């Protein structure tokens, strides 16, 4: 709305590697996340196809399509409730203390639903899981929602 | 394969080669179309669903026949993963036909012992088999029924086991029609006891 | 330029300036080469070294000429710093294909053709990216050790 | 052990000596609804992660910024120099020093 945030246009100049002021359709998922929006990858996929837009063939972009797609994704930020994120992992391990065994969270984050690479899974556990093999998800989900 | 040695010679009548298996479980399957069906002459034969009359069904056959039968004259067919299942009760398709069919298939392959829950189904070979084989007897000795293929000594040994493990008495109930050949089993069970604990 | 590297260039300037007056002339170049074993050092080689300067080779003219040729010169401890960050678990020399991919995909200075020239005198291990350390030696002091 | 993972009803099944038991078709229905509900819950929780994941990549890319250059230029020197009389000289000579 501007509140006209012109820093979204300045961040589009940091993600366009050619400097022509266009951003390919394959970068739009990760740049919506870098502007403070977390649409799921199936949602980013649907919307695209919904608009008869094929992410399979070469794509370019213009700021005039990327701005309204970020504004259509911005209504879905009401789905980001931290009660359900901590209660999900509290149902994932027994006893009254928030600890996932290391390999349980790593294999679930790579193979269940939207596949996260094991390189990204190791980069998200690095520091929050110590050598006991127990990830405290009270501080883990706190630090994941700090970015 | 590796396991089977004890039997070795009996093996083929107890279990199938690890690829015979593999070649059977890992094969093409079309669930939505493949089915079992009622049949005026033969009880239940298999077929492929052709069309759908809204509550009637037309099916091809395995022999080549086409019948339009009710919706409930039609029964699903287990994925190939359940070919000659040791325990039909593990099937995800608890029908009338699937049971008939499982027994039948593992018989045409000369396997007379197939389990159906707790039961130990036994089919009359009508010929001779290395099953009562003096090697087998040992083989089945000290083995839970999950450590070995479907067989009567399984039942018979487990009883024994269980006997000493739980400190409870046991029983074996053999039953069938006039020609089913129970005496034969009964006797055979008996020898078993006598041997393994004399 | 760290100060010990500038003191190393001051010591090399004093070993080539055998008249000890502070300016390396063509006679100093020829008499330093003859004391290293070069009896056949041509006058055209001495003239090509003097043709790289606009004036007499005093200590600050020798430092500015070496500065302008060594604008990306890195000491061995900072090259081993960067190679310890590339092998963050320590000890192991890093893979050949990992250094080829990371040179190209990060920067234009790491483009392939240049990577074939890196493997070409920096031998296999060095080229490959497995050993490590011998390349830091020959980048601070050239030629085979 | 496998069933350890999944955002699945750990109820709906049951194990035993030769096999697992599983519901469909109601409990089957339940789960399904549930399934969708995690995509939500999940899909949203994935994103941030994804987001966040790359957000750390930028902090690294950036750090790296110069250490490369240093490495970049530094090599180039050598490739040029190593063939220079004066530099070879310094080289054989660099040792006699103290």
């Amino acid at each position: 709305s501007k509140a006209a945030a012109d820093d979204f246009k300045e961040a589009f100049l940091l993600f366009d590697r050619t400097g022509d002021a266009k951003i390919t359709a394959s970068q739009v998922g990760d740049i919506a996340r870098a502007l403070g929006q977390n649409p799921t990858n199936a949602e980013i996929n649907k919307i695209l196809g919904n608009p008869s837009k094929e992410e399979m063939n070469a794509a370019a972009i213009t700021f005039e399509e990327f701005l309204p797609m970020l504004q259509a994704a911005a209504n879905n930020k009401d789905q980001g409730t931290f009660e359900d994120f901590v209660e999900g992992l509290r149902v994932f391990d027994k006893e009254g203390n928030g600890t996932v065994m290391g390999a349980e969270l790593r294999h679930v984050l790579a193979t269940l639903g939207e596949k996260m690479t094991e390189e990204e899974v190791e980069e998200l556990m690095k520091g929050q899981e110590d050598s006991n093999g127990c990830i405290n998800y009270e501080a883990f989900v706190k630090h994941i929602m700090s970015v | 394969d590796a396991e089977m040695a004890a039997f070795g010679e009996a093996a083929p009548y107890l279990r199938k080669s690890e690829k015979e298996r593999i070649e059977a479980q890992n094969k093409p399957f079309d669930a939505k179309s493949s089915v079992f069906v009622v049949h005026p002459k033969q009880s239940f034969v298999k077929g492929t669903i052709q069309s759908k009359e809204g509550g009637k069904v037309t099916v091809k056959t395995e022999g080549g026949e086409t019948l339009t039968v009710k919706e409930d004259q039609v029964f699903s067919m287990n994925p190939p993963k359940y070919d000659k299942i040791e325990d039909m009760a593990m099937m995800t398709h608890l029908h009338e036909p699937a049971v008939l069919y499982n027994l039948k298939e593992r018989y045409a392959a000369w396997m007379i012992y197939t389990y159906s829950g707790l039961f130990c189904v036994t089919v009359n070979p009508y010929k001779w088999l290395p099953v009562y084989n003096p090697k087998v007897v040992l083989a089945y000795r000290g083995k839970k029924r999950q450590e070995a293929p479907p067989h009567i000594f399984s039942i018979s040994d487990n009883a024994y086991q269980f006997m000493l493990t739980d400190r409870e008495n046991q029983s074996i109930l053999i039953t069938g029609e006039s020609g089913a050949g129970k005496t034969v089993n009964t006797k055979r069970v008996i020898q078993y006891f006598a041997t393994i604990a004399a | 330029f760290d100060e010990t590297e500038i003191e190393d260039f001051k010591e090399a300037f004093t070993v080539i300036d055998q008249n000890a007056d502070g300016i390396i002339d063509k006679d100093d170049l020829r008499e330093t080469f003859a004391a290293m074993g070069r009896l056949n050092v041509k006058n055209e080689e001495l003239d090509a070294m003097i043709k790289e300067a606009s004036g007499p080779i005093n200590f600050t003219v020798f430092l500015t000429m070496f500065g302008e040729k060594l604008k990306g010169a890195d000491p061995e401890d900072v090259i081993m710093g960067a190679f310890k960050v590339l092998d963050p678990d320590g000890k192991g020399s890093i893979k050949k294909s990992f250094l080829e991919e990371l040179l190209t995909t990060g920067g234009g200075r790491f483009t392939p053709e240049e990577i074939k020239n890196m493997w070409a005198a920096f031998p296999p291990d060095v080229a490959g990216n497995v050993d490590y350390k011998n390349i830091c030696y020959v980048i601070t002091h050239g030629e085979d050790a | 052990k496998l069933l350890g993972g999944g955002d699945v009803d750990h109820t709906q099944y049951a194990f035993g000596h030769t096999k697992v038991f599983f519901k469909a078709g109601l409990l089957g229905l339940l789960e399904e609804m549930r399934d969708d509900k995690l995509a939500e819950i999940i899909t949203a929780t994935q994103a941030r992660c994804r987001g966040f994941l790359m957000r750390v990549e930028y902090r690294a890319m950036v750090e790296r910024r110069e250490s490369i250059f240093c490495i970049q230029y530094n090599v180039r020197s050598f490739m040029n120099v190593k063939h220079w009389p004066w530099m070879k000289l310094f080289f054989k000579i660099k040792p006699l020093l103290k």
